[PDB]
């Protein structure tokens, strides 16, 4: 029954990832006064499936100067971690569920760094360290935000936890600036605009590349569900769609930062703000 | 310069640091001074349960 | 209980494997596998939070520093006498005597112990850390301060 | 607006120059220091809480609900002249 | 050996208000015995009295108001022994079977 | 003669003893670099941490968990300082040593 | 625009149907709509006692 | 090669998972045997001390 | 009641104020820090109890601070003094381990920091060797403490496992034949740390 | 895992309980509360799926051998990695505080902990170590 | 076997350093706050606070004048030594109030209705 | 806080009933074990059935139903 | 404290040297002790419980049939 529940979870995750990448193309097109994919299937509804099948019959490039095992292992590790994080969202009852998902998302750094070590490109090694530095820098603000969230999460028996079923079903109006910081931290983790300067998958083709992008979009959906649980009073389909629309909307209208600019932002703005909010919420919670 | 000029120049040249220190100070000050002035203030199992039922039955 | 005992016994294999291989990258990969497997072993004992701390600190933070240092400092010299010099037979004899036969075990005269799962309470841990062992908590903070200042002073300029 | 700030300067020599000297106060294209409480709150609501990102977001959301300029080739064509 | 047991956890939670209002003396004796003596042999009569006094009360409720007790205990079972999700069933059961003997 | 819990406990203790001696000896025995020596020191710390957590569960006692947190803190601080010193020494001596981080050659 | 509406509707429908199916499957596995709640040591003790006493009631039923 | 290394790792893991429990079982059997010898020697000493101690 | 612990709160408050004062002094470009050293010596006197051995250590460290000149070195010596003072009051292996490890980390970092000239790499080399040799002795201490804790169920330092703890203590004093880390340290590290 | 003693089975005798436990369905409301067992199965299943994704284009795709197709087309990270290590340890320390209903002396002890943290952080800020110009 | 039902909302009343004494003098207040500690402090405590502050000012002026920064060094050193003395004096007053030190002066001043 | 206080009160009511039920079951299991031991060791010279090991304090079983491994 | 100790001399001399671990644990955690019940009370209580069972104001040992 656990294997059945996990496969029944896995099916809409992949279907949703295909529909997310189509919806990103089409919403980005509608903001730019065009159409986006319409030809490939009726209303363009077959475009992600033909992208996946095109990459399926695409030639796998295995460079004969790299280490083949780590090269194969990097997108597998990314994909596996995304699927495991989704299972932790929906098929768990653990006491420290948010800490579990934070631990899983801290493991997601390895696919980037294994891709940087494996492929023998000069600037893949240069960009992997930058991407890892960005993700590493914003993980701390995510953790301090979780500290602020957990100060008010108590179940019926009186025990404090990070269990998702014990979270309240009303929006957390008291933590609006922390919610905004959380959303920009999600944007920084997924390497989206305005942090998309670093790429690391420059040597990958066919289904290894497809695994990289499925992992990226599934991680975006994980973080969207986490933000909707923590701040928006629950996990729902409408909230997932609205937050995804917001992320595409921000990608349509903004330019990106330099490397040192978002490093200064994450180490001089977001971390002191989350720590100061934690101290204020701890003072309130007494 | 006085408090006002130095504060305005500091918050104009670096607002996030000043606002972070203000949030931290508000929390520390509320727990130190504001909380202990306004908000701060063997029966058997049968009396405790009777009180719980009395609190439940009116609402 | 075959898979649980096998998962327990896998940690010693990975501990040997860290030093056995000639590739520094593969040594770090073995260490990451070992720390993930040990975090799952600690959760057989009933510890949920401390296993997550194991994962988050060692795999999430420290192994990234290891991989950056290795990838920045290791031009391939596995042929350059890392294979051509072999290993030490005296050290292998010491390992066999002390860790396989275990002539000086930690249980001493006892040879059998009943493993018992716990029930971790984080309220008890919070009470202990912030009331009963508070001086040790502050001295741990001072050690972390030593680490931060000392690294930033020792950073190569 | 096209105004400048000490801190929003993209380089390092000007960042070092604005935090160690008040030569930027002579330049007329810079935004002046706030003088009272309400001006400080306006400056903080500019820096924190964004509101400059939001104007661009409102424009792009208006464009999301606007008309499109795409033609459906080869069922629809462009426009040419007899001199083509 | 004889089979000794008390009702299930949702039934125990559903009947826990009547235990202190109708079997208080057995509860007091069991608490005092466990405070004084650690060996389970030394507190056998009071343990047996408390078990039998709980089971007699469970037999009383099923004779007087079985359907209200069954729906309330099923509600407590469904929602993980959270009392705040079954206030209406609790009110109906306490109306059918009072905690203390009323109008006496 | 013995139960499944006794097999589980004795297997845990045998595993951690072999882990401790593997971390103490093996990287030195195989003539590895200072980076791998620091990794093996982390293996030693992991063996001690697992022993403390096993004992804390075994006695129903809090002191093993306190020791676990402390061990993680001290081990990470020492490892970070050692890696910084390794990088500094490598940049100071690579012009004449090539194999500078290997002192067991 | 009108071209972006079908994909955005389909994402919502996919997640609605998938969450409904996963809910029905896990409800069949657990038989109570509070299986995902936080449980402390007392609640774990209560569930384990309930399971073992249910097994005992099954064992005693197949003897009469 | 990659297939050779994956096969060698799988072989080492399976061989370790089958061979070490025999080492542990032999060690526990030796401890049980020595403990039973200690129990019998203690009983012998107790009988001797009861015999000449009244 | 925490009224019996004002010296600990004073220690922490003094460290918090001293870091901020050292930061403010360095923002002025002061190339000497005798005022910081005097405040460090005052802090050393203010946290030391009224025993003979405690004050012997205190007066010794006040005299030693006159040979150190940077802010970071003074901070490392103060945080090594905290371990040196509180090890004399340690009645367990928990506090024993933490005090010894704080002292080892401070010594390693100071050996890295203060070297100059052609002897820089020799000092860093000897500091690395000392750190590696110290790590395994710390592991031995932790391992046999875990053994003692499992056997006795308490924090008493009795039984056969105290022999290995004694060997840990003999390592920290440079007792032969575990003496060669100190012999390596004497040949390269500067005279003030010696 | 199955219970190996009569005390672990709440003193229920018989052979029906042993077989019923060994062949039980996984249940968070039975014997497997807070279990973390679905995390392992998810890893196994997802590793199977990604391996099938890796292997399949070696069968159903064209391939041509070429020597050019198989060819290639700072200290700030040390700062970030070591600072992230120390700050992650500090957040892990702060997590048992937030999971308790803390009294006032616990609050002031935690604030002393945070004060030491932010004092070291503010020293590194003031010396210009968080300005990533190099 | 069956554990005690945990009380999540009640924390133990425990200070990390335990005195291991019984008081040998009359107990006025077993748990005085900071206002209680300052309002029953003796004059010798204020004298040693002012002496420490003055010595700190003079020595800070001497050491801060070598880098031409004498006045802020004097102010900081004065505050540093003065807070050390103030913590000492408050602790002494609280120990007299709790009964661990001689409090004949304090018993005849802190109990206006329980004077004699 | 009100919900937690109610649940704590109910748990305090139920705890002696459960401990009593545990005690009676433990006694019955001990009786069965003593019958089995008396059947096994009847011919052994000097063996005593039912010899408690400790002298003053009762010893609970090491293992219990409520503590199980997670994975 | 839990890992540190401080020793000071009693000015009056009216303090007795004991084990500070035992004193610390007595103040911090306490010490629980029990006694064996007198057997006559056990048979008296067993007789009273048997009489309460026979007279009908006590139930059975199981809720089942
Ligand atoms: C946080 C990080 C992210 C991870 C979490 C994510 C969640 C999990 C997702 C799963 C991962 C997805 C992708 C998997 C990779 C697929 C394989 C691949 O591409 O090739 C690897 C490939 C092999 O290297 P290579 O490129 O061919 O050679 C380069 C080296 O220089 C060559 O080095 P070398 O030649 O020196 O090494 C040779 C070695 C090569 O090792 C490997 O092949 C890699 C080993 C691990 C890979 C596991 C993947 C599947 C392999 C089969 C597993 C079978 C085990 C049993 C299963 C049952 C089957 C019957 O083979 C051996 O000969 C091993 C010798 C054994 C030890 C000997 C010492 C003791 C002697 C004592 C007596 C002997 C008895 O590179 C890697 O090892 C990449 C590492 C990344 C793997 C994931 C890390 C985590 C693993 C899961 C968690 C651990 C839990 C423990 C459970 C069981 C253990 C696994
Ligand atoms: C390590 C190598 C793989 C080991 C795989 C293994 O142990 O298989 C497991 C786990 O593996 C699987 O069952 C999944 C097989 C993976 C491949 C499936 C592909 C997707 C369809 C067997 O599960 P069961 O005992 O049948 O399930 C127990 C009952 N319960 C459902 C409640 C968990
Ligand atoms: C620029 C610096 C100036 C410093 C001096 C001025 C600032 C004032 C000093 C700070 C406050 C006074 C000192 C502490 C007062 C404790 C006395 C007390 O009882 O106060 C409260 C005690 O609570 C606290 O605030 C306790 C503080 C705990 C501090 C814990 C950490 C101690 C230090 C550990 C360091 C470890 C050692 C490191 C080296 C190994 C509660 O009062 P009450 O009992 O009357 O109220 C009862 C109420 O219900 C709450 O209890
Ligand atoms: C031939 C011999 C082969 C020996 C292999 C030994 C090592 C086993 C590694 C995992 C094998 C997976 C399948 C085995 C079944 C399994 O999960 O076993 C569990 C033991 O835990 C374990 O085995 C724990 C190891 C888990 C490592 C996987 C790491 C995943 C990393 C992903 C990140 C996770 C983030 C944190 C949540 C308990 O099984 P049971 O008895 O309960 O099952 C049946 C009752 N239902
Ligand atoms: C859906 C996705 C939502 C996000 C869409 C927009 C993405 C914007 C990305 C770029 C943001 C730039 C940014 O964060 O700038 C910082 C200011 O804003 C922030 O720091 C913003 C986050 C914090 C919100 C405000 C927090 C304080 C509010 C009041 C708290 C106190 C009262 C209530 C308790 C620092 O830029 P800077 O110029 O300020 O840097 C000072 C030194 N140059
Ligand atoms: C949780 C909340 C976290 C808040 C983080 C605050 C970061 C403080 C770093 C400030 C460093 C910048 C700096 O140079 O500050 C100087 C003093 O600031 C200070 O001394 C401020 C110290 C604040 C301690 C908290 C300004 O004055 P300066 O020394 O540069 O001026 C005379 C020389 N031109
Ligand atoms: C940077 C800015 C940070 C902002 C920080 C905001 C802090 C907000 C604190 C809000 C406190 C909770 C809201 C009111 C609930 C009180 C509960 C209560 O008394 O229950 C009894 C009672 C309920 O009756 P019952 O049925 O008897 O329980 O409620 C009241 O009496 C509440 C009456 C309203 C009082 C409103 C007070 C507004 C000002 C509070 C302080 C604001 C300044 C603090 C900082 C100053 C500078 C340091
Ligand atoms: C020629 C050699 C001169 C050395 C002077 C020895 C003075 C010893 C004084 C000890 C004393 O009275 O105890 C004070 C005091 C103990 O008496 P209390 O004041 O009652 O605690 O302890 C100290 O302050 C000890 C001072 C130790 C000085 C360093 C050790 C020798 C150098
Ligand atoms: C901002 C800079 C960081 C502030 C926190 C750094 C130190 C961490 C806090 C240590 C607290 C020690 C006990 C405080 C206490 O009992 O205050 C209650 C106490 C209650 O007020 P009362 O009515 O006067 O007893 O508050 C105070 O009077 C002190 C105000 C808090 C000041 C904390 C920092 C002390 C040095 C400056
Ligand atoms: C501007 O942003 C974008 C990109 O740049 C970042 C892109 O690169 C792409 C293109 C890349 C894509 C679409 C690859 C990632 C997605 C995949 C592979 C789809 C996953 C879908 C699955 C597994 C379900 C399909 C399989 C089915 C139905 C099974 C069929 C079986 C049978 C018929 C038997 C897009 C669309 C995009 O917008």
């Amino acid at each position: 029954m656990i294997v059945a529940s996990i496969l029944i979870l896995i099916v809409p995750v992949l279907l949703s990832v295909a529909m997310f990448t189509l919806a990103e193309r089409t919403v980005m097109a509608s903001m730019q006064r065009r159409f986006g994919p319409q030809v490939s299937g009726i209303s363009g509804l077959l475009q992600p499936f033909w992208d996946g099948l095109k990459l399926g019959v695409k030639e796998p490039v295995l460079p004969d100067s790299s280490s083949a095992g780590a090269f194969a292992a990097s997108p597998m590790i990314s994909f596996v971690l995304s699927q495991v994080a989704w299972v932790g969202i929906c098929i768990s009852d653990a006491s420290f569920q948010g800490l579990v998902i934070m631990a899983i998302s801290s493991l997601a750094v390895y696919g980037v760094m294994l891709a940087g070590w494996a492929s023998n490109s000069k600037y893949a090694f240069l960009g992997c360290l930058r991407s890892v530095a960005l993700m590493v820098s914003y993980e701390l603000s995510l953790g301090a935000a979780l500290l602020s969230i957990g100060l008010f999460v108590t179940d019926g028996t009186g025990m404090k936890c990070l269990n998702f079923a014990e979270m309240p079903t009303t929006p957390q109006y008291a933590m609006l600036p922390l919610c905004l910081i959380f959303l920009v931290c999600i944007l920084a983790e997924t390497k989206r605009d305005p942090f998309d300067l670093p790429g690391y998958n420059v040597e990958y083709s066919s289904l290894g590349f497809a695994l990289f992008f499925i992992a990226e979009y599934a991680n975006m959906a994980v973080m969207s569900a986490i933000a909707s649980i923590y701040f928006l009073g629950g996990f729902s389909a409408l909230k997932i769609t609205a937050l995804f629309f917001a992320f595409v909307w921000t990608r349509g209208t903004l330019p990106r930062y330099r490397y040192d600019q978002f490093m200064r932002l994450g180490w001089k703005a977001f971390l002191p703000l989350t720590l100061a909010f934690f101290a204020l919420h701890a003072s309130v919670a007494i | 310069m006085s408090l006002g000029e130095a504060f305005r120049t500091a918050v104009y040249k670096e607002p996030v640091m000043v606002w972070s220190l203000m949030i931290y100070g508000v929390g520390i000050s509320y727990a130190a001074f504001v909380k202990p002035s306004m908000i701060e203030p063997p029966p058997s199992l049968k009396e405790v349960m009777a009180g719980i039922q009395a609190k439940l039955n009116n609402k | 209980m075959f898979f649980e005992n096998s998962a327990i016994l896998l940690c010693a294999l990975l501990s040997i494997a860290v030093g056995y291989t000639k590739s520094p990258f593969m040594s770090l990969m073995y260490s990451v596998m070992l720390f993930i497997n040990s975090s799952f072993v600690l959760m057989m004992l009933g510890f949920e939070f401390l296993a997550l701390v194991n994962l988050l600190v060692y795999v999430g933070a420290l192994a990234v520093l290891f991989l950056f240092v290795i990838m920045l400092l290791e031009i391939p010299a596995t042929e350059l006498r890392a294979y051509s010099r072999g290993w030490s037979t005296l050290g292998i004899f010491v390992f066999i005597i002390n860790g396989v036969f275990q002539i000086t075990p930690s249980m001493g005269p006892r040879g059998i112990i009943t493993g018992l799962p716990g029930a971790e309470s984080i309220t008890n841990l919070g009470h202990a850390l912030y009331l009963y062992f508070a001086d040790l908590l502050i001295l741990n903070s001072l050690v972390l301060t030593v680490a931060l200042f000392g690294r930033f002073a020792i950073a190569p300029v | 607006g096209t105004e400048r700030r000490p801190g929003e300067s993209g380089a390092w020599k000007q960042i070092e120059r604005q935090r160690y000297a008040s030569d930027w106060e002579n330049d007329p294209t810079f935004k002046r220091t706030p003088k009272n409480l309400a001006e400080v709150l306006d400056d903080s609501a500019s820096m924190l809480l964004l509101t400059d990102v939001w104007r661009g977001m409102a424009y792009t959301l208006g464009a999301f609900f606007d008309k499109k300029v795409t033609i459906m080739y080869p069922f629809e064509k462009g426009q040419l002249s007899p001199r083509f | 050996s004889n089979t000794v047991r008390v009702p299930y956890s949702h039934e125990l939670y559903a009947m826990s208000r009547h235990v202190v209002f109708r079997a208080e003396k057995e509860h007091k004796a069991a608490v005092e015995c466990k405070g004084k003596h650690d060996w389970p042999e030394d507190c056998k009569p009071e343990s047996e009295a408390l078990v039998r006094a709980t089971n007699k009360l469970y037999k009383e409720i099923m004779e007087k108001s079985p359907e209200e007790f069954k729906e309330y205990a099923q509600c407590l079972d469904w929602y993980g022994l959270r009392f705040s999700r079954c206030r209406d069933k609790q009110t109906a059961f306490e109306k059918a079977f009072p905690i203390v003997d009323a109008k006496k | 003669y013995y139960t499944e819990g006794e097999i589980f406990g004795t297997t845990f203790m045998y595993t951690t003893n072999m882990m401790f001696w593997a971390g103490i000896v093996g990287a030195v025995a195989f003539r590895r670099n200072l980076i791998i020596l620091l990794l093996s020191a982390e293996t030693v710390m992991l063996a001690c941490n697992m022993n403390f957590l096993f004992t804390a569960a075994y006695l129903n006692d809090i002191t093993g968990a306190i020791m676990s947190i402390t061990i993680t803190t001290i081990a990470a601080c020492e490892t970070a300082i050692g890696l910084a010193l390794c990088v500094a020494y490598f940049h100071m001596r690579s012009a004449t040593d090539v194999e500078a981080l290997n002192m067991l050659k | 625009g009108w071209n972006a509406l079908p994909s955005l509707v389909i994402i919502t429908g996919i997640w609605t149907a998938g969450l409904f199916a996963l809910d029905k499957v896990q409800m069949f596995r657990e038989n109570k709509p509070a299986w995902a709640n936080n449980k402390d040591g007392w609640q774990k003790a209560l569930y384990r006692r309930d399971w073992y006493l249910q097994r005992e009631e099954e064992t005693l039923a197949m003897a009469k | 090669g990659l297939i050779r290394n994956i096969a060698t790792f799988a072989t080492a893991v399976v061989g370790w998972s089958v061979g070490i429990p025999f080492v542990v079982q032999a060690r526990m059997n030796g401890y049980v045997e020595r403990n039973l010898a200690t129990y019998d020697a203690a009983q012998r000493q107790k009988a001797e001390e009861a015999a000449i101690g009244g | 009641a925490a009224a019996a612990a004002m010296i600990e709160l004073d220690l922490c408050f003094g460290l918090l104020l001293l870091i901020l004062f050292g930061l403010l002094s360095l923002r002025n470009g002061h190339v000497s820090l005798a005022h910081i050293r005097f405040i460090c010596q005052c802090w050393l006197v203010m946290i030391t109890p009224l025993e003979v051995q405690d004050f012997a250590l205190c007066i010794l460290t006040v005299v030693l601070l006159q040979s150190f000149h940077s802010f970071e070195a003074l901070l490392f010596l103060l945080l090594a003094y905290i371990g040196q003072l509180y090890m004399m009051h340690s009645c367990n292996l928990v506090s024993f381990y933490v005090c010894l490890e704080a002292q080892t980390l401070c010594v390693v970092v100071l050996c890295g920091l203060l070297a100059r000239g052609a002897s820089t790499s020799f000092s860093v080399e000897a500091a690395l060797k000392f750190l590696l040799l110290s790590a395994m002795v710390s592991g031995m201490a932790l391992f046999w403490f875990s053994a003692m804790y499992q056997r006795t169920g308490s924090l008493d330092m009795v039984g056969q496992e105290t022999f290995w703890i004694l060997l840990v203590m003999l390592f920290k004093l440079g007792v032969a034949p575990m003496h060669m880390w100190s012999v390596d340290l004497y040949g390269s590290i500067p005279k003030s740390l010696l | 895992y199955n219970a190996w003693s009569p005390a672990q089975r709440y003193f229920v005798e018989g052979d029906h309980v042993v077989t019923a436990e060994a062949s039980r369905t996984f249940q968070f409301t039975g014997l497997d509360s807070g279990s973390f067992y679905p995390y392992v199965i998810a890893t196994v299943i997802a590793t199977a799926i990604s391996t099938v994704f890796i292997v399949a284009p070696l069968v159903i795709a064209p391939s041509r051998v070429d020597l050019d197709k198989s060819s290639a087309y700072s200290v700030s990270f040390y700062l970030v990695s070591i600072m992230y290590l120390l700050f992650d340890i500090e957040i892990a320390y702060l997590f048992p505080y937030a999971m308790t209903h803390a009294s006032l002396p616990m609050y002031w002890t935690m604030n002393l902990f945070l004060a030491i943290l932010v004092a070291g952080f503010a020293y590194e800020w003031g010396m210009g170590a968080l300005e990533w110009r190099e | 076997t069956w554990p005690e039902p945990p009380n999540y909302y009640e924390a133990p009343k425990h200070g990390f350093k335990v005195t291991l004494e019984n008081p040998t003098f009359p107990i006025i207040n077993p748990d005085p706050n900071i206002t209680d500690a300052v309002t029953n402090m003796r004059s010798e405590n204020w004298g040693v606070v002012a002496g420490l502050a003055g010595l700190g000012y003079v020595a800070g002026y001497y050491f801060g004048a070598k880098v031409h920064w004498a006045k802020p060094t004097a102010l900081f050193t004065s505050i540093f030594l003065g807070k050390s003395g103030l913590l000492w004096g408050m602790s002494d007053s609280a120990h007299r109030l709790m009964g661990f030190k001689e409090n004949s002066k304090e018993v005849a001043a802190n109990l206006p209705h329980v004077m004699q | 806080r009100f919900e937690a206080d109610e649940i704590l009160t109910v748990r305090k009511i139920v705890h002696p009933v459960l401990q009593a039920e545990w005690d009676l079951r433990y006694l019955e299991h001990l009786k069965r074990e003593r019958e089995e031991e008396a059947k096994v060791m009847k011919n052994v010279p000097g063996w005593k059935v039912g010899e408690s090991t400790t002298r003053h304090r009762w010893l609970a079983p090491l293992e219990s139903w409520d503590k199980r491994p997670l994975v | 404290t839990a890992g540190f100790v401080w020793r000071e001399v009693d000015p009056t001399g009216q303090a007795k040297n004991r084990n500070h671990t035992y004193m610390y644990n007595l103040k911090t955690f306490g010490h629980r002790s029990y006694t064996r019940r007198d057997p006559s009370e056990l048979q008296a209580a067993a007789t009273s419980v048997e009489a309460r069972v026979k007279s009908g104001e006590l139930g059975g040992l199981s809720p089942l049939a």
